[PDB]
């Protein structure tokens, strides 16, 4: 111990011990899963209800960023709203400075390059937040990205974050991704939250889902409480 | 996001007065590579051993011995990142003396200014003290001036001196010769010579860097000029 | 030898030795990676060893090269954020150059302004020292084809060939004897001796998709990434 | 040990020491509870006395016509946090010619409480609030920790002994929309019943009745005024 | 951050300033530098340290610097700080003679070095100035005077005191040989060869050790001569002849 | 630049720092303060010439301005500076308001600068302890003592420095009604408080005092002796 | 407008100032002093505008003031002078410039008298007899005429007076009562001002 | 031992704030009630030697005309609050020709207390909480009120308070003493018995201070002359 006590410092093995704990808070944090489907992301954010009084949407993880982006966030809360606050003042300065909407490899590299800032010095502390951001676009295609506390971000066909981060994706790479329709995965990510949600360790949870995609016509929109329920149906039938 | 970062120094007074992150730097400078300059009537030579650990690294690319202006030159003992940081400064100050008073920086006064930029690391807060020395040399006023500055900001006025490795060796060979009545620069071969007393396994163009400031001003020795000098050296 | 918090910050220590710059080498290698250049009498070559964990990973996004400028071309090696921070800003140092000068930066030019970036870091307590080195390859007039290496120290050398990462004591040495006898490589010759560097040191004899290969030459300056096809073609030609 | 002295710090565990040290001084606060109704919300605060002579502090503080705030936590960090709140509603009515949403200023309340927990040297703000307010979505109560995560909650409790009240709310909340401004109150003072120890009861001078909703601005009925909501109640079960 | 922080001006428990005295311990090792008032004039003679061959002597005297026409300083300590507080001096001197069309008169210009060295004690978290120098000078206000200043901001007019190695031999030889109110500038001189003997542990005080500047006024003029080795020399031939006289005298 | 506090409260609710300043008066030279009934009176002891050295250099006593006088035991940098900044203040206070600077004035902006000294960060608290002797436009004599931590009490006499309980006990056991009265008898009460200074030199005991309705003036080295022969003469009477 | 005429001698300096304050058309104040004292030996009288008289000399004054308590030796009148020019020329080129005319007597113990004459401008010349205002236009040609280096403090008094005479004789401004004042080794002495109700 | 000015207790408030209660308990003691007739505010001098003169210490001062503060703790902390306090009150009647109410004034004094960080923030409140514990009293619009702060920033309304040392001891008496129709007159006679009670030295004029803020009257000059009355009642 020693070192790892300000995030300027390297261990002598070579690492940045702060980094490594905010990434636990990540692990800490309950499973939010996106997948990219043929046409456009979809993502599913288990959120267990600590409080019955809390009068849901509360501590929504979430977020649409930007009109074409939205993100899951597994980590601090408080940390991950600073976040997206930065991503959409981001995606706004890009929409006013060059006249587009922001492209999504660029909002996830100046999103991430903002986490990576926090890491090298001692004054602030690392985020404690893994976000993931998906877009949807007819010129660009389906787009999704995840960025860990370290600042990497990575395109991911399929993605999960959080304790159950291994079994999601282990039950991630089954599904056929690239071809499967987006309404089509909507179920598919209701199972998936429905297998890992772990029942006892944690308390009942509501399951938070998100479109981007050719059915919303580009735009980052939460799914229909029609096309909802429908999916967690078949989540529950299937886990039985 | 943490702006300007520390305010207070990192070198303290220890209670018996002396300043030990300096002292610190100081053994960076002795454990760096040799470095000889050599001042003779005519013109000041500095001569430095340049080893490169394998033959993939090309020679050609970095030169140990710069040119600061036309007729300064600097050669250093230490780490090697913190001399390009002052060689840049030095070329910075010796062009704004030129802007104002439209005549070349005298040869001490650029080393007093150089000298001031190393002080105020060790006092300023934050940063640590620089672990490089160096060995200007210049001719101003026709006579030569050879001046080496210490990681602390003192600098003092050498015909020879020696830094790096063995320095203290170098030293009492310079003292065996450095008769100083070589009215002629032949004392490059016994720079060469100064060197090749520490000198590892053989002394090649490539291996060692020599600068000549003389009348004419401060001229890098070309590598076939340094072949021909260490070509019969004695 | 250790004096106070010689260790845990950037500050000299008895012997005159930065420990926290010597803990940041130890960073590169932290990554599980491995990077090799050549430079060639008409060309420069740069390859690295791409892997990618999870299918659901795209491969496109997981690159450790980068285009600085048309004419210039880096590989990273070191941690994901930390390298892509420091190819960012030798992308606008290089830009600023063009601006105010005139002319596009010499890739002699972009590596001490990248290193003398990095001596402030080790020089200023408040800033980690940085754990990636970059390898820059440029075609230059009158300087031919040229390879560059910044350590974190902030070193910086012209290299004929060299190479960073993991494994690098034993690649410098396997190049160092094929640079005794290179007798002036042609393109063909400079990409098959990087990669059999790497499939050696490594000892992986790896397929086409496992690496990427970056190179310049002076016949077309522009920087080109080799598609996977190109690269199979060098590949089994080194394999016959 | 170590790693408890800074926000920026993180622990082994991953958890800041320093945000959850802060979390406590809520927890060492007096009891307040908030409930809402399909038109009204009401946050019953029990004010504590220092001395008998001394008067009761003030816990519920009025930001806006739309907005009340209870307090419960460091006294001094909830001024702070309310001139904030004061300034926002005021700004948003000076160029929107509106009232700013509940929802959007707990929003703004949340970002400026981040920021102290990360930076080094600024400390968490300590104080837990129960903010009410109408709006064109209709009543709200919301909680905001020391952490800077707000919750949205249709009933709440925060501070010492409030678990007695957190357990009240949840079995009666079902009753809460369906019920009439004195019902609602009825429900929250008897919440911070249970929260007082049973030998102490609730009189005039330590409880605060604060309400706002679709024909009611917020009014901190308080002394006299709270004598009325506090008549026809029940004996305390003991 | 706080844990990578020196105290440097925080009172200790005792209520003295430590970084401060471990400052003095510095001016302690540094080499002896001595100044004698006399009527006609007043003198400062420093002893040379670290004499070795290969130096070029091109500074005009390292430890000597001229502040104004009619000011000198002498300075024991880090070289370092003794070189910024030099060139402060010699500006806060010009500076005086814009505002006001004068000369400074002496103890300002040393008050205000003062001032900047009691600052450097008083906040900023920043090192003391480790230096302690001996200011000689003639004034209109009030003719010759001497002065010492030392890391602490304090500051004295001796007519007679020595801030180097061997200060508190060189101070006892002063006092018992210093005769209050006799002049001849000749006198003080021979008095401060023979404290410099005492003072420096080799022998034969040779020449090339030690440096002497006089500074008297001459036609209203104030010039600051340094003494050529070889009026050094003489001067040292003579503190032998009277150590011969007194071996004659046994 | 440096943002941090130097001074902190201890656990025992003490500010740390400002008593370690209050030990740096405590090793200060001993300086006595007494009002007469027109004339102010004040002295310093502890001159400890070395022949060598020069007095005027080393005085303790000064004019902040012709209505007010000062006198320092503590730290003697930081009082360089303390007088120098109460003289700015007392020219700067005619420039604005004009009129002259009323002692209490003086005191209170010392006082001021002082405790500003303990509420900042990164500056450490002045050691000097001060004796600020002055009279004002109704011709009353008044003297102010500053604490290094800020507080300014008005004393008719008091003492300040190493041995100042020593002192202070002698002064109020030695008071006279009437201030002793007669001018000489004001100042010859200072003579036996330094009589009472644990060197008792006599040469070594420096005193000046202010008329009051004139200007500061210090007492002359053969002057004082003749006070001091006063206080001798008296000592003779008492035998 | 108003009047400042200075007349140095061997030992001396003569200062005589106008009294009377106007504002527009009326005369306000009769009394008025434009001189004020920068220390023991040195005089400053000033000139110029409604503000910037007051707040220019109690500056200069108070600062001359400051130097004596903290250095404990007054500033010798040349060197008081030059500061003030300092201030003045610093401020020529500044958002508030200083629209003074002002002129410094004073009397050194080696230097002796010195009167010093400064423009608005900030120009400082040093000069034996001197004047400021509309006035000084009729009045320097008597000084001119009569002035002899050598010049009893008798004679000179008689001066001041035969050229404040000239400034009722030929001149559109009132200007009924004149303040003077010498400066001489003991210090600045106030001689009866010289009055014109027709005496 | 380093800590923080800012840093929390493992469960619980910040460590200097509770470090600075502490220090209000070395101090003198003040007694302040509240009756329908008027304010009565008292405090123990605790004059340390016969030379001091008695009136140079001030324990009462008047922030305005209805006005008044008693000190305890560190006195030289309480200027900066005490101007502060005038300046408020003198700003409000600029702006609005009224006057300012207790509790206004209270809040303003009570805003500066908690103002102390190391990184940014104000210089000029800063370092430290401040060590006082100020017990305003003033007759407003509503009526006779009086108000007590602590270095926390927790402004309360106190019928009777007790502050300082012994200010336990004191609180215990004065709630007995304490009547719902207290006339002002007994109560400055109530509090000077326990002010004698708590005080060890004699209640001699010259120890304590006492002054009132009326409906009718603007707070009175500490009672001069007429405190030895009072004190003869007893």
């Amino acid at each position: 111990t020693g070192y790892d006590l300000s995030a300027s410092t390297f261990s002598p093995d070579g690492r940045v011990f702060q980094v490594e704990y905010a990434m636990k808070a990540v692990e800490n944090s309950s499973t939010a899963i996106g997948i990219r489907c043929k046409d456009g992301v979809v993502f599913g954010v288990e959120k267990l209800v600590l409080s019955k009084l809390y009068e849901e949407g509360s501590n929504k993880r979430l977020f649409n960023v930007d009109r074409h982006v939205g993100m899951a966030v597994a980590g601090l809360l408080a940390d991950a709203r600073s976040l997206a606050d930065i991503a959409r003042e981001e995606a706004s300065n890009f929409r006013s400075n060059f006249g587009y909407n922001i492209p999504l490899k660029h909002l996830a590299d100046r999103v991430a390059m903002y986490v990576h800032a926090y890491t090298l010095y001692s004054a602030v502390r690392p985020f404690g937040c893994s976000f993931m951001l998906g877009s949807y676009s007819v010129n660009d295609g389906a787009q999704l990205y995840m960025i860990d506390p370290s600042g990497v971000s990575y395109g991911y066909w399929g993605c999960a974050i959080g304790k159950a981060r291994q079994a999601a994706k282990t039950e991630i790479e089954k599904l056929q991704m690239k071809e499967m329709t987006c309404r089509d995965i909507v179920k598919e990510v209701a199972k998936i939250i429905y297998i890992v949600h772990d029942e006892v360790k944690d308390k009942a949870f509501e399951l938070e889902l998100s479109w981007v995609g050719e059915l919303t016509n580009g735009r980052h929109e939460i799914v229909p409480k029609d096309i909802r329920e429908e999916a967690e149906k078949y989540a529950k039938e299937s886990l039985k | 996001m943490a702006e300007r970062g520390y305010s207070f120094s990192l070198t303290t007074f220890s209670p018996s007065g002396k300043l030990v992150q300096i002292e610190y730097a100081l053994a960076a400078v002795a454990g760096g590579a040799p470095s000889v300059g050599i001042k003779a009537a005519n013109g000041v030579v500095l001569a430095t051993e340049k080893k490169q650990k394998s033959i993939l690294y090309d020679e050609r690319s970095v030169h140990k011995v710069e040119p600061i202006t036309k007729h300064i030159g600097l050669v250093y003992s230490g780490m090697g990142p913190d001399y390009r940081v002052l060689v840049h400064r030095a070329r910075k100050l010796a062009q704004q003396y030129y802007l104002v008073y439209q005549e070349p920086i005298p040869t001490a006064q650029l080393v007093q200014r150089v000298a001031s930029v190393m002080q105020e690391y060790t006092q300023s807060g934050g940063v640590r003290p620089f672990g490089v020395s160096l060995l200007i040399c210049g001719w101003n006023e026709g006579r030569p001036y050879l001046f080496q500055s210490d990681p602390s900001g003192a600098y003092f006025a050498w015909k020879a001196t020696a830094m790096g490795k063995n320095y203290v060796n170098g030293k009492t060979f310079l003292e065996k010769r450095y008769n100083e009545d070589l009215e002629l620069e032949d004392a490059i071969h016994t720079a060469i010579l100064t060197l090749k007393e520490s000198f590892e396994g053989q002394m090649t163009e490539d291996n060692i860097e020599v600068g000549i400031c003389n009348e004419a001003g401060f001229r890098r020795l070309t590598p076939t000029e340094v072949k021909d000098y260490l070509a019969a050296i004695a | 030898s250790s004096a106070g918090f010689d260790r845990h910050i950037t500050i000299f220590s008895p012997e005159g030795r930065l420990y926290q710059v010597e803990y940041a080498f130890k960073a590169i290698n932290q990554g599980g990676l491995t990077s090799v250049a050549v430079r060639g009498k008409d060309c420069a070559v740069i390859v690295t060893q791409k892997k990618v964990p999870d299918k659901l990973l795209d491969s496109s996004t997981v690159t450790h090269l980068f285009k600085i400028t048309e004419n210039i071309g880096c590989v990273m090696t070191g941690m994901t954020a930390d390298s892509r921070s420091q190819v960012q800003r030798a992308r606008y140092e290089a830009a600023n150059w063009k601006y105010k000068y005139g002319y596009e930066i010499p890739v002699d030019m972009l590596c001490k302004r990248i290193a003398d970036i990095s001596q402030v870091y080790t020089q200023n307590a408040e800033m980690r020292p940085l754990g990636c080195c970059m390898i820059l390859i440029g075609i230059d007039e009158e300087q031919g084809p040229q390879v560059y290496k910044c350590d974190p120290a902030g070193y910086y050398c012209g290299f004929k060939a060299t190479a960073a990462g993991v494994k690098q004591t034993e690649s410098t040495s396997f190049l160092e004897k094929k640079v005794k006898k290179k007798f002036d490589w042609t393109f063909e010759q400079t990409v098959e001796t990087a990669i059999t560097c790497l499939s050696t040191v490594l000892s992986i004899d790896f397929k086409p998709s496992e690496i990427e290969v970056g190179v310049v030459t002076v016949e077309n300056p522009k920087f080109r990434i080799l598609t996977e096809a190109e690269i199979d073609a060098h590949l089994v030609a080194l394999a016959e | 040990n170590q790693y408890d002295n800074d926000v920026t710090v993180w622990s082994p565990q991953g958890r800041i020491h320093q945000i959850e040290y802060a979390m406590e001084a809520v927890k060492q606060g007096s009891a307040t509870v908030g409930l809402k109704s399909k038109t009204h919300a009401v946050l019953v605060a029990l004010k504590r006395a220092q001395s008998e002579l001394a008067a009761h502090q003030k816990k519920i503080l009025h930001v806006d016509n739309h907005i009340g705030i209870s307090i419960a936590g460091l006294t001094a960090d909830a001024r702070l946090l309310c001139n904030f709140m004061r300034q926002e509603c005021l700004d948003s009515r000076f160029v929107f010619d509106r009232p700013l949403p509940v929802s959007r200023l707990v929003s703004l309340i949340g970002s400026k409480t981040q920021i102290p927990t990360q930076r080094y040297g600024r400390r968490p703000y300590g104080v837990g609030l129960l903010i009410a307010g109408y709006d064109d979505m209709g009543p709200h109560i919301f909680q905001t920790c020391p952490s800077a995560n707000y919750f949205d909650c249709r009933a709440m409790s925060i501070g010492a002994r409030s678990q007695s009240a957190r357990t009240y709310l949840e079995r009666h909340m079902s009753e809460f929309m369906e019920c009439n401004l004195n019902e609602l109150v009825k429900h929250g003072l008897r919440a911070l019943r249970e929260t007082l120890p049973a030998e102490q009861d609730l009189t005039t001078k330590n409880v605060s009745i604060g309400i706002v909703g679709k024909d009611l601005e917020f009014t901190i009925y308080d002394d006299d005024d709270v004598s009325p909501f506090l008549e026809g109640l029940e004996e305390r079960p003991q | 951050s706080r844990r990578y922080d020196s105290r440097t001006t925080i009172f200790s428990p005792e209520g003295r300033l430590y970084q401060v005295e471990y400052a003095m311990e510095a001016i302690g090792h540094a080499g002896t530098c001595l100044g004698i008032l006399a009527n006609d004039g007043v003198l400062l003679a420093a002893e040379r340290r670290n004499i070795h061959k290969l130096l070029d002597e091109v500074f005009f005297s390292e430890k000597i610097y001229k502040l104004n026409e009619d000011m000198a300083c002498s300075v024991a300590g880090i070289t370092s700080d003794a070189n910024v507080l030099t060139n402060e001096l010699r500006l806060i001197a010009q500076r005086y003679l814009l505002q006001y069309q004068e000369p400074i008169p002496c103890e300002q210009l040393v008050t205000a070095l003062c001032d900047i060295k009691q600052a450097y004690t008083q906040f900023g978290g920043k090192r003391p100035f480790g230096v302690s120098l001996l200011y000689i000078g003639w004034d209109k206000h009030y003719g010759f005077q001497l002065y010492q200043s030392d890391p602490s901001g304090n500051y004295g007019g001796w007519k007679a005191t020595c801030i180097g190695n061997n200060s508190a031999a060189a101070v006892s030889m002063l006092k018992q040989d210093y005769k209050e109110g006799e002049m001849t500038l000749k006198s003080a001189l021979a008095l401060a060869i023979k404290v410099l003997n005492k003072t420096m542990d080799v022998s034969k005080l040779s020449a090339e050790k030690v440096e002497i500047a006089t500074l008297t006024r001459e036609n209203g003029k104030t010039v600051i001569r340094v003494l050529k080795q070889k009026e050094v020399e003489q001067l040292i031939k003579k503190h032998e002849e009277e150590e011969a006289k007194a071996e004659r005298e046994k | 630049s440096y943002d941090r506090a130097i001074t902190v409260f201890s656990p025992d609710g003490h500010l740390f720092q400002v008593e370690y300043a209050q030990e740096a008066v405590k090793k200060g030279s001993t300086a006595v303060g007494v009002r007469g009934r027109d004339i102010v009176v004040l002295g310093v002891e502890k001159k400890s010439v070395a022949k060598l050295q020069d007095e005027r250099t080393v005085r303790k006593i000064c004019a902040l301005d012709d209505n007010v006088c000062m006198a320092f035991a503590g730290l003697t940098a930081d009082a360089r500076i303390v007088i120098n900044r109460a003289r700015v203040e007392c020219q700067s206070h005619r420039l604005t308001v004009e009129d002259p600077v009323t002692v209490e004035y003086i005191t209170r902006y010392i006082a001021s600068l002082k405790q500003r000294y303990t509420q900042s960060n990164g500056r450490r608290p002045f050691g000097i302890s001060a004796l600020i002797v002055g009279f004002d436009f109704d011709g009353t004599p008044r003297l102010y003592q500053t604490d290094p931590s800020g507080t300014y009490h008005a004393w008719k006499a008091n003492a300040i420095g190493r041995g100042a309980k020593s002192v202070r006990e002698f002064l109020e056991k030695n008071y006279t009604d009437e201030a002793i009265e007669t001018d000489d008898l004001t100042i010859k009460l200072v003579i036996k408080a330094l009589l009472e200074v644990v060197q008792s030199g006599g040469k070594n005991i420096e005193l000046a005092v202010m008329r009051r309705d004139q200007s500061l003036k210090i007492l002359n080295p053969e002057e004082i002796e003749k006070y001091v022969a006063e206080i001798e003469k008296e000592k003779e009477e008492n035998e | 407008m108003e009047y400042l005429i200075g007349i140095q001698g061997p030992d001396y300096v003569l200062v005589a100032s106008d009294r009377v304050a106007a504002s527009n058309i009326v005369q306000m104040k009769d009394d008025h002093d434009k001189m004020f004292k920068m220390s023991e030996k040195i005089l400053l009288l000033c000139v110029g505008e409604a503000g910037d008289t007051v707040q220019f000399a109690e500056y200069i004054q108070k600062n001359v003031q400051l130097y004596k308590m903290r250095n404990g030796y007054e500033l010798s009148p040349t060197a008081a002078a030059n500061f003030t020019r300092r201030n003045l020329a610093d401020c020529l080129r500044s958002r508030t410039p200083y629209h003074v005319n002002l002129l410094l007597a004073g009397y050194d113990e080696h230097e002796g008298p010195a009167l010093y004459y400064m423009d608005y401008l900030a120009a400082l010349a040093k000069a034996p007899f001197a004047a400021h205002g509309y006035g000084a236009f009729l009045t320097l040609s008597i000084l001119d005429r009569y002035y002899t280096p050598t010049i009893s403090r008798e004679r000179a008094v008689e001066l001041l007076r035969k050229c404040l005479e000239e400034l009722q004789k030929r001149f559109i401004l009132n200007l009924p009562t004149f303040s003077v004042r010498i400066i001489d080794k003991n210090g600045i002495h106030d001689l009866d001002n010289i009055s014109f109700p027709k005496q | 031992y380093d800590r923080g000015v800012n840093t929390f207790s493992p469960e619980g408030r910040l460590f200097q704030v509770e470090y600075a209660i502490e220090a209000i308990k070395l101090g003198s003691t003040a007694i302040g009630i509240q009756t329908s007739e008027g304010v009565c505010l008292a405090v123990e001098k605790r004059i340390t030697s016969p030379l001091m003169e008695p009136s140079s210490i001030e324990k009462i001062v008047e922030i305005d005309a209805h006005i008044g503060c008693a000190m305890s703790g560190l006195i030289a902390d309480a200027k900066t609050l005490i101007d502060k306090a005038r300046v408020e009150t003198q700003n409000h009647w600029f702006t609005y020709n009224e006057t300012m109410t207790v509790e206004s004034v209270t809040q303003a004094v009570s805003n500066l207390a908690l103002q102390f960080g190391e990184e940014d923030a104000d210089p000029g409140a800063m370092s430290r909480p401040f060590g006082v514990a100020l017990l305003f009293g003033g007759v407003d619009e509503k009526g006779p009120q009086l108000f007590h702060m602590d270095p926390s920033g927790t402004f309360v309304q106190c019928d009777a308070r007790a502050i300082g040392s012994a200010s336990e001891g004191a609180q215990s008496s004065l709630q007995e003493v304490y009547h719902k129709s207290m006339t002002l007159k007994e109560a400055i006679k109530s509090s000077l018995i326990i002010l004698k009670q708590v005080m060890e030295e004699k209640l001699n004029a010259t120890n304590i201070e006492l002054a009132t803020v009326q409906p009718g009257q603007n707070f009175h000059m500490f009672t001069k002359e007429e405190l030895e009355e009072v004190i003869k009642d007893i």
